């Protein structure tokens, strides 16, 4: 029995959030009984990714052609990768959200305008202080489950904080007020 | 005999499962059949 | 062995009839719309 | 078809995603016509969903330029019901190619809306077949005239649902679990002949 | 209330006489208008204003297609900028027991009393919602698919069942719903009429500043809560 | 507070809930409405009664 | 009259938007469990066989509205005192009630910000057939644009 | 089948003696009142339409009340 | 290669100072910082230990006054 092929395939973030079909093409490595050609009749297989989809979530297409000696193979069509998505980074059942702030801002009653996979502009403010190591619960919106698409996980909002380079002492001289005191 | 206990277990919610399995007809009746017993639990449960 | 002879064709059966009463409800419902349109047609031009 | 029922035949009718923003006027020709609007569907059409959509035709033909076409936008799906629908909205539609319908049939709707044959105006269904198939792929679980009384539809489960029904009714019965429900829906999402194996981790 | 309501000026046809101002007006108008955008609710509601110190509090709140659901409320100060609040738990809930005093203002304030402005806030919103939110009879209908969906035939309350008081309903998880009947304690609604019978007027007591506003033969309800953000005790030596 | 040049001045007070008064300055109005009673920070103590 | 009776039927197959049911086979399905099994008070049923009949990537669209609600959002973030002068309006029966003249006023002051402008009141409105006309007066300070 | 269909009719046309009518007339009027050119979603409001068509001062003089009050105001 | 964190506060963080990275030898010295401190830097120190390396933890404050918030607006975001 030959070991099955486990082809890494990337989707995006706002697929694994609806749930879109896939057309994904096959290897050709597979005799036909008129011996004359090497394609399936399947070229294409038909699927339906569920919205909500573990980071590598194995999908097997069990005795796919059929074809051998002693062998049966098989066809490992989703190893579930994800494209690096520029807002997102996923988790198990949670998101979270790194966005850029500046630190006459982030002490404030900040305005985190998250763009979802959902084109919705979610605006979350800050009312806590700001840690380096500071992350913040939005219950009720992220990728869905598996098992419930209609019951939503979590977001988690990160921030990298940029101290500024270029005070002049005036602003050092009051800064000495405007934190110490 | 299992043909009366299959008698007795599903019946007319089976029987009505099948019935719009052959009136609606998905691209993959089992997916739908499996919803619609998902659903007849959830009617004959709640 | 015993599903092919027992519980599936009563099942099919049983699928069969249901239909049957489903479309004989469509055709009697029909009928009541082509009654309720010929009553409006014959009442309110005149 | 008899005398106590009756045949209420539906069409699709796609708006292209070129004119999907003048909608309204051509919503008005469509429903000052005599067409009715059933079920209107705001879908944004996927390349992966266009190509199981059109199996009749790009699955022959090569033509991956209307595939892109139709990814390039919305795109509008509504179902009609007319006394002869068919004949009416290709008389209405008027036949395709629209550089030459432009001036073979100006009062057409590619015509107006319409500006080569790729980048069409419009699309509607050709057959009764071809209508219930599209109707049955873009739309929810609506029924379509005829229903399939009799030996028809048995024929259809006992070749396409019944075997993979047999080989779930016949691991139900050894061993018996309480609430068989969980167990056929269990073995019909798990072991389905059209859906593979799910795996979650 | 919905924006419906905020184009006609009801909130000072009522009578509470806190009300709203143009500047908020368009400012709700507007801005409910991009929350409606950018949060896709069925229905946007401004929820009222809670009285402050060096601030004041617009609270307004959205709703899915279930009508029952936990809302996403939301709120801002300039009117403009709608920030989304955090859902309450009974930790939160229990946490802000401890403090007493007047809504203040600059949600990043601290309690000595640490415990963060904004918890008591969306605690306190929480609380106004389970005990003192109103529908009235017919107003929701209950479908048979799990879901609370807005009854569009929904005939306006009759003048005879106006005052029972058994025509009224809590806008929260259980003619499905809790009648005000069973309200702890009984008399804690400011029963009330405007000039003929054209509105007809509720305010909590339980809660000094929520008024529910019904035209007794259209389909206009909807409650605003403008006033000082805290519960009574004291009720039931008023009456 | 959009307009602020011709903006008017509202007080708002906090011991009796519902009290305002009014700017431009040259001329000024007092105006109340609530339920006609002084705010406590604690809850209503009861007076007590005579030793 | 087979005309008249497919656009019946066609009404009852039209496809709610807020359940996704239609009212033939609602109907048809209730009908069904009417004549499967039949009590006596046929017509007192008819809630609760309703009822349980009940129990058994889509775009969203943007209004007009959103894009009137985009154009206004710049409104709230040397004029004389139009608000006196809108409370002086209607009390002769005239004028744009507060909120449109407020979104008048914002307009103004917008106008007033973008352009030196000495004096810039509201001349009035023209009506016009397909869409309104908002005339303000505008006095230069240095005669530019 | 046809005597399918007179059996259908025939148990349609039963009446009932705690109404007074049966279920024929009253999907006939239940079908009148939809087939006016109302919106298309009366699927949740066919039950409506039912208790509507089976249903089918005083209480208001209060309001005559407080505009006799009312009009000495402008007089 | 020997080093070690010092948990510097915000207030000193910021503003040019005096801190004090004493070695585990020799008993020196008063360094000042001259440039603004980032969460990701470090400084250089020669010696032996494999060079000595200092890094910098930014400790935040928690509790903030609206008018010391207003003055630190000005300081910072201006």
């Amino acid at each position: 029995q030959d070991p099955p092929i486990e082809r890494d395939l990337y989707l995006s973030l706002e697929d694994l959030f609806f749930g879109c079909t896939k057309k994904i093409k096959i290897s050709r490595r597979v005799l036909n009984e008129d011996r004359y050609s090497s394609t399936i009749k399947d070229k294409i297989l038909t699927i339906d990714v569920r919205p909500g989809w573990r980071q590598g979530t194995r999908i097997t297409f069990e005795k796919e052609g059929d074809q051998g000696p002693n062998i049966i193979p098989a066809d490992i069509i989703f190893i579930v990768k994800e494209k690096l998505h520029p807002r997102f980074r996923r988790e198990h059942d949670n998101l979270f959200f790194v966005y850029p702030i500046p630190l006459g801002k982030a002490l404030t009653c900040c305005t985190v305008e998250v763009k979802t996979l959902d084109d919705r502009l979610l605006n979350i403010p800050i009312n806590d202080i700001v840690h380096p190591k500071y992350f913040k619960i939005v219950p009720g919106e992220g990728m869905p489950l598996p098992e419930n698409p209609s019951k939503k996980g979590d977001l988690f909002i990160f921030f990298d904080i940029q101290f500024p380079t270029r005070l002049t002492p005036q602003k050092k001289q009051m800064l000495r007020q405007a934190l110490l005191t | 005999m299992d043909t009366a206990y299959l008698k007795n277990c599903f019946g007319t919610g089976l029987t009505q499962a099948l019935a719009e399995v052959a009136r609606v007809r998905p691209s993959d009746p089992i997916e739908y059949l499996a919803h619609w017993l998902y659903h007849y639990r959830s009617i004959t449960v709640a | 062995r015993d599903i092919e002879v027992g519980f599936l064709p009563w099942l099919m059966n049983e699928v069969e009839k249901s239909m049957e009463h489903s479309m004989v409800g469509r055709t009697v419902l029909d009928m009541l719309i082509r009654d309720v349109v010929e009553r409006r047609i014959n009442d309110y031009e005149h | 078809m008899p005398l106590p029922q009756i045949y209420v035949e539906k069409t699709l009718a796609l708006i292209k995603p070129d004119v999907v923003d003048k909608e309204e006027e051509i919503q008005d020709i469509i429903l000052g016509s005599g067409f009715t609007i059933i079920q209107r569907r705001k879908l944004h059409l996927s390349p992966e969903h266009c190509s199981n959509f059109y199996v009749e035709q790009y699955g022959k033909m090569f033509f991956p330029n209307l595939t892109a076409y139709m990814s390039s936008g919305p795109l509008v799906a509504m179902i009609l019901a007319r006394h002869k629908a068919i004949s009416y909205w290709k008389e209405l539609m008027g036949p395709s190619n629209s550089l030459v319908a432009k001036e073979t049939h100006p009062d057409s709707l590619r015509a107006i809306y319409g500006t080569d044959e790729l980048r069409n105006a419009l699309h509607g269904s050709n057959d009764f077949a071809a209508s219930e198939r599209e109707i049955r792929f873009m739309f929810p679980a609506v029924i379509i005239e005829p229903i399939p009384i009799g030996q028809a539809a048995k024929d259809y489960i006992n070749l396409y649902v019944a075997p993979t029904l047999l080989q779930g009714l016949t691991e139900l019965c050894k061993e018996k679990p309480p609430d068989p429900y969980l167990w056929l829906a269990d073995w019909l999402m798990k072991n389905n002949p059209n859906k593979p194996k799910l795996c979650h981790f | 209330m919905d924006a419906d309501s905020l184009l006609l000026s009801l909130e000072l046809a009522s009578g509470s006489g806190q009300g709203l101002s143009p500047d908020r007006r368009a400012s709700l108008l507007t801005s409910l208008m991009l929350v409606k955008r950018d949060y896709r609710f069925a229905r946007v509601l401004f929820w009222g204003r809670i009285l402050g110190l060096v601030a004041d509090y617009y609270i307004a709140q959205g709703l899915s297609e279930d009508q029952l659901a936990p809302r996403k409320t939301l709120y801002s100060l300039n009117c403009t900028e709608w920030s989304l609040l955090p859902p309450a738990t009974e930790e939160m809930a229990m946490q802000i027991s401890v403090v007493s005093g007047r809504f203040m203002g600059d949600p990043s304030h601290e309690y000595e009393h640490q415990i963060k402005e904004e918890t008591r806030l969306v605690s306190i919103i929480d609380q106004i919602d389970k005990a003192v939110a109103i529908i009235p009879r017919g107003a929701l209908f209950k479908t048979p698919f799990g879901v609370t969906h807005v009854n569009r035939t929904f005939e306006g309350l009759p003048l005879s069942e106006v005052r029972k008081l058994s025509s009224y309903f809590h806008f929260r998880e259980a003619d499905f719903l809790d009648s005000l009947e069973y309200d702890i304690p009984r008399g804690s609604w400011s029963i009330q009429m405007e000039r003929g019978n054209a509105l007809v007027v509720l305010r909590s007591l339980l809660w000094p500043g929520l008024t529910f506003y019904h035209a007794p033969r259209t389909k206009n309800y909807g409650y605003i809560y403008v006033g000082t953000g805290e519960k009574n005790m004291d009720l039931p030596f008023m009456l | 507070n959009l307009i602020p040049q011709y903006a008017i001045a509202v007080l708002r007070s906090n011991l009796w809930p519902g009290a305002y008064a009014f700017s431009n300055g040259k001329k000024f109005e007092n105006f109340y409405i609530g339920w006609g009673h002084k705010y406590c920070v604690e809850n209503y103590t009861p007076p007590s009664p005579p030793p | 009259l087979e005309v008249a009776i497919q656009n019946a039927k066609a009404y009852l197959l039209s496809t709610s938007s807020k359940s996704g049911l239609n009212l033939y086979d609602h109907l048809s399905k209730v009908l069904t469990k009417i004549l499967d099994e039949r009590p006596a008070d046929a017509v007192d049923i008819i809630e609760n066989i309703s009822q349980d009949v009940k129990m058994a990537h889509n775009e969203y669209e943007m209004l007009p509205a959103y894009e009137i609600a985009e154009t206004q959002k710049a409104l709230f973030l040397s004029l004389p005192n139009v608000m006196e002068s809108a409370y002086y309006f209607e009390q002769a029966g005239v004028g744009l009630g507060t909120d449109e003249t407020y979104r008048v006023f914002l307009a103004l002051k917008q106008l007033t910000d973008t352009h030196p402008i000495q004096r810039c009141r509201f001349w009035g409105k023209i009506l016009g057939l397909e869409m309104n006309y908002i005339v303000a007066e505008v006095e230069f300070r240095d005669g530019e644009d």
